[PDB]
């Protein structure tokens, strides 16, 4: 077909990211996958005269025992020009949502000749005994931001019928995936989804259940100096979020070099102060509104025992959402597994809610992450991340989140 | 001889233009030679004469071969190379011997001057303009020029194509290109092998690529960057240490360099006392009196390096095993093998303590590094034999603040085992003294006070000259630890101390922190608590 001219943002140059080492198992998977696509004319071998490169790798989705190729177009996407493109604030309210992989659709559409060079990627070899196998795309690449964009037209058409005959169902497209949400009970929903599949071929989520949990304070019959000390610390720090939280009356009980184990009776003044603080903590802070022009940020904290806590915010302490996460069954011995899973769920929610991926602040060493993240990844997209050192205080606070 | 291969399109980086440098004046002898030599490749079709329609020029030189006999030429493409586009990876990594597989036979085909066999991009040719001046003739390359940036890149991909059919036709034959050498191995009977080589040689010859005959082909052993490669085993060439009588700084450095490389293969090599001779070195050529401690060390190293070492190649049908050992604080040695004692690769790491770590964290990092190099080499991760108990690992990782992991491993009882030097109590200790420690110092004057007071009445305070606040706080903690018994409760408002509670380090850059560390280890039970500053507490 006639190709739309795609360009890089002015002054930018193509990505030149080096390939990470890959296991035998997945190098094989990729070679096979690529020889096939080459035959089908999706991609072509290139020479050294093309200096650009982008990392590639293979993953298998849950309920999938067939390898699926995945490219890291983050760098390219960032350099690819922007281009109308919606987000239904109602998808966040649906009773149930279903994600669909509509990546394949892109391989039908041709990619502008002049931009092809920039999509160069390399299949490496074990122990460098052979040169890398260099390819480049000829059609629209999966995981690229331009693809859903250019395919927009064809997409709307294809969906319009199901839409007009089912305006009670929400459909949202974010890259390779399509999110279909409906309030219809499981029966009609699943059946209507299968129907939608067929509709495409021919050519489970629960959104608001994600309620922000309040911070609960401990209750004892008798409090010790240590207990109070721990409590006061929590509150003092917490005052950065809720300025109405006071800690003087309690601090008063803490005057004197008493043994930590010493039991202390609460003064009627202290009792009030505490009761009052619990009240303020019964609900999220006022004044927090999402600003579409600013990046979304997600912080995660290892809580041990398989628990993890996270916060989505744009400005520190002004959290849009917060939540806890318990490890999936199977990862009973490894953090990297639980973390990637967590990262994926969180990114998804960000998508459903704001249609935007949060920049992550991960409590892990870069090396550890780079070495094994691919082994557990199961999403068409790859969010941004940085590696940080979890402050002891922020951890102790969110540990206090309410549970069922 | 030239070849009929598709030229690779090469352009100068956007915005730049071809070279235009001056041509050096030469002796009649340096000119005579260049005239003769240039006429040679001229007749061969390698280079063609050009007129005044080419404003570009590269300096031509003339250097007699090893020791003033016959004359040879050299072209200085420095400038041209600066203006030429970048190509992708020349050699994205070299195969490490431990990742190779044994072959019944290996032969290397020196495709020597094949650079001058591959035709250059006709358009680009103009930029290769050079000149043979008189005492009082212009040319340009029509083929890949020796010294030109794009030559190796283009040459490689070319060989790749040409070999694609032969490889398909012979999937039981292994070829490996490196520069202008072509390593070919197999497991066929010698006669068959000899035949296929010739068939290959003829296949190459079919594209003008002249290669040497059996009578002039190199054979194993192969010297591969440190190793001595044999078809069934690799060998480490015993390193020679010059027994000098007088040593210079420079000499010591180069020595330590070679020694540090050796330690990977020969753990036991030490350089502590040898490095000590560099302290306060005023000049690179100054002579240093070898301390007897260094004499003993240097000698012991020669004994070690006397025993050559040889290992085996990778057997795909066998599992990989990686074992690690802690030689000292922050020093770990590992050896990867498939069959016990039959090593593939060995190595070691030295971990500069840095901010604050612990041995388990370090073990973790070794495991990590190893896992990565393995993947690159063998495409798979080894099963680990680690000198740490499952109980210890469990206790540490489940509660550590950072995400961490160790692939499938198994405990190996090989002392010294790495263990948790101490563990802070989770709650206050009953029937134990409570020290309310605090420290502050005037940031500008560097003068402070560190002290404590206990629920048992005990008190103390110290004045400190040339100290900082962070130090004072820690010093307070040190004192509390010194004057306390086996069981202690310590409350502080130090945000930095919050770091210890969370990370519980057993090694640090700060000598003070280390003092505390030693004291913490000595205690039976310690409970450390933090409280906000400038409040009622
Ligand atoms: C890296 C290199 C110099 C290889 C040639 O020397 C040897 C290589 C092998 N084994 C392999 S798998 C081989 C041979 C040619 O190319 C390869 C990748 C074994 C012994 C020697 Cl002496």
């Amino acid at each position: 077909i006639e190709t739309v001219p795609v360009k890089l943002k002015p002054g930018m140059d193509g990505p030149k990211v080096k390939q990470w080492p890959l296991t035998e198992e997945k190098i094989k998977a990729l070679v096979e996958i690529c020889t096939e696509m080459e035959k089908e004319g999706k991609i072509s071998k290139i020479g050294p005269e093309n200096p650009y490169n982008t990392p590639v790798f293979a993953i298998k989705k849950k309920d999938s025992t067939k390898w699926r190729k995945l490219v890291d177009f983050r760098e390219l996407n960032k350099r690819t020009q922007d281009f109308g493109i919606p987000h239904p604030a109602g998808l966040k309210k649906k009773k149930s949502v279903t994600v669909l992989d509509v990546g394949d659709a892109y391989f039908s559409v041709p990619l502008d000749e002049d931009f092809r060079k920039y999509t160069a990627f390399t299949i490496p070899s074990i122990n460098n005994e052979t040169p890398g196998i260099r390819y480049q795309y000829n059609v629209l690449p999966q995981g690229w931001k331009g693809s859903p964009a250019i395919f927009q037209s064809s997409m709307t058409k294809i969906l319009e019928p199901f839409r007009k005959q089912n305006p009670d169902i929400v459909i949202y497209q974010y890259m390779d995936d399509l999110y279909v949400g409906s309030d219809l009970e499981i029966g009609q929903h699943r059946t209507k989804i299968e129907e939608l599949r067929q509709h495409l071929l021919r050519w489970e989520l629960h959104p608001d259940k994600w309620t922000v949990q309040p911070i609960v304070l401990p209750e004892k019959d008798s409090w010790t100096v240590n207990d109070i000390q721990k409590l006061v610390g929590k509150l003092n720090w917490a005052s950065q979020i809720y300025p109405g939280i006071k800690v003087r009356q309690l601090c008063k009980l803490l005057r004197g070099t008493k043994a930590l184990t010493e039991v202390i009776p609460l003064t009627e003044e202290a009792e009030l102060e505490l009761a009052e603080n619990r009240e303020i903590l019964k609900e999220p802070v006022h004044g927090v509104y999402y600003d579409p022009s600013k990046d979304l940020i997600a912080e995660i904290q290892k809580q041990g025992q398989g628990q993890w806590t996270y916060q989505i915010y744009q400005e520190p302490f002004k959290n849009l959402k917060t939540g806890k996460y318990a490890r999936m069954r199977g990862a009973h011995t490894n953090d990297v597994k639980q973390l990637t899973e967590a990262v994926q769920k969180i990114t998804t929610e960000s998508i459903v809610i704001w249609g935007k991926t949060p920049k992550f602040k991960l409590p892990i060493q870069k090396e550890t992450w780079e070495t094994w993240w691919t082994e557990y990844w199961q999403a068409t997209w790859i969010p941004e991340w940085e590696f940080v050192n979890t402050p002891p205080l922020v951890k102790l606070w969110y540990q206090l989140e309410k549970e069922p | 001889p030239i070849s009929p291969i598709e030229t690779v399109p090469v352009k100068l980086k956007p915005g730049m233009d071809g070279p235009k440098v001056k041509q050096w004046p030469l002796t009649e002898e340096k000119i005579k030679a260049l005239v003769e030599i240039c006429t040679e490749m001229e007749k061969e079709g390698k280079i063609s004469k050009i007129g005044p329609e080419n404003p570009y020029n590269t300096p031509v030189f003339a250097i007699k071969k090893k020791d003033s006999t016959k004359w040879r030429k050299l072209v200085d493409f420095r400038e041209l190379n600066k203006r030429t586009q970048d190509f992708w990876e020349v050699q994205l990594g070299i195969p490490h011997p431990a990742g190779l597989k044994k072959k019944k036979s290996v032969t290397v085909l020196d495709v020597g001057d094949a650079y001058f066999s591959v035709p250059l991009d006709e358009d680009f040719r103009k930029y290769t303009a050079f000149t043979i001046p008189s005492i009082n003739i212009r040319y340009q390359y029509n083929v890949l020029p020796q010294g030109w940036k794009g030559s190796p890149a283009i040459f490689q991909s070319s060989m790749t194509k040409i070999l694609e059919p032969f490889r398909k036709q012979n999937p039981d034959i292994v070829i490996y290109q490196y520069m202008d050498d072509l390593y070919v191995g197999s497991d066929l009977e010698i006669g068959q092998h000899r035949t296929k080589i010739e068939e290959l040689r003829q296949h190459l010859l079919r594209w003008g690529l002249t290669t040497p005959d059996k009578k002039h082909q190199k054979e194993p052993p192969f010297l591969w960057m440190g190793y001595e490669l044999h078809p069934d085993k690799w060998t480490v060439q015993p390193i020679v240490l010059p027994e000098k009588d007088s040593w210079t700084v420079n000499d010591i450095q180069k020595l330590v360099g070679k020694l540090n490389w050796a330690s990977q293969i020969y753990p036991g090599i030490k350089v502590r006392q040898l490095c000590k001779l560099l302290r306060g070195t005023k000049a690179l050529t100054e002579v240093i009196p070898l301390t007897e401690e260094a004499e003993l060390e240097l000698a012991e190293n020669r004994e070690i390096l006397k025993e050559p070492v040889h290992g085996v190649y990778y057997d795909p049908s066998k599992d990989l095993i990686a074992e690690i050992q802690k030689q000292g604080q922050g020093q770990w040695t590992y050896q990867i093998y498939q069959e016990p004692f039959k090593n593939l690769k060995t190595g070691k790491y030295a971990r500069m303590r840095g901010a604050h770590t612990n041995d388990v964290k370090q073990l973790t990092e070794a495991v990590q590094k190893i896992t990565t190099e393995s993947i690159v080499i063998w495409g798979k991760t080894p099963k680990f034999k680690l000198p740490i108990q499952k109980e210890t690992w469990e206790t540490w990782w489940t509660e550590y603040w950072q995400a961490t992991w160790i692939p499938e491993w198994e405990f190996v009882n090989t002392p010294p085992l790495v263990k948790l030097w101490y563990q802070l109590e989770k709650e206050p200790i009953v029937g134990a003294e409570t020290f309310y420690v605090d420290g502050a110092a005037n940031r500008e004057t560097k003068l402070g006070k560190a002290g404590y007071v206990t629920n048992r009445g005990r008190q103390k305070v110290v004045t400190l000259t040339d100290t900082t606040n962070q130090k004072t706080e820690l010093q307070a903690i040190y004192l509390a630890l010194q004057d306390s018994g086996l069981e202690v409760n310590i409350v502080t408002d130090s945000q930095y101390a919050l770091g210890i509670i969370q990370a519980q380090p057993d090694q640090s850059e700060s000598e003070l922190v280390n003092q505390i560390i030693e004291q913490l280890i000595k205690k039976e039970k310690v409970y450390l608590a933090w409280v906000p500053a400038h409040k009622g507490i």
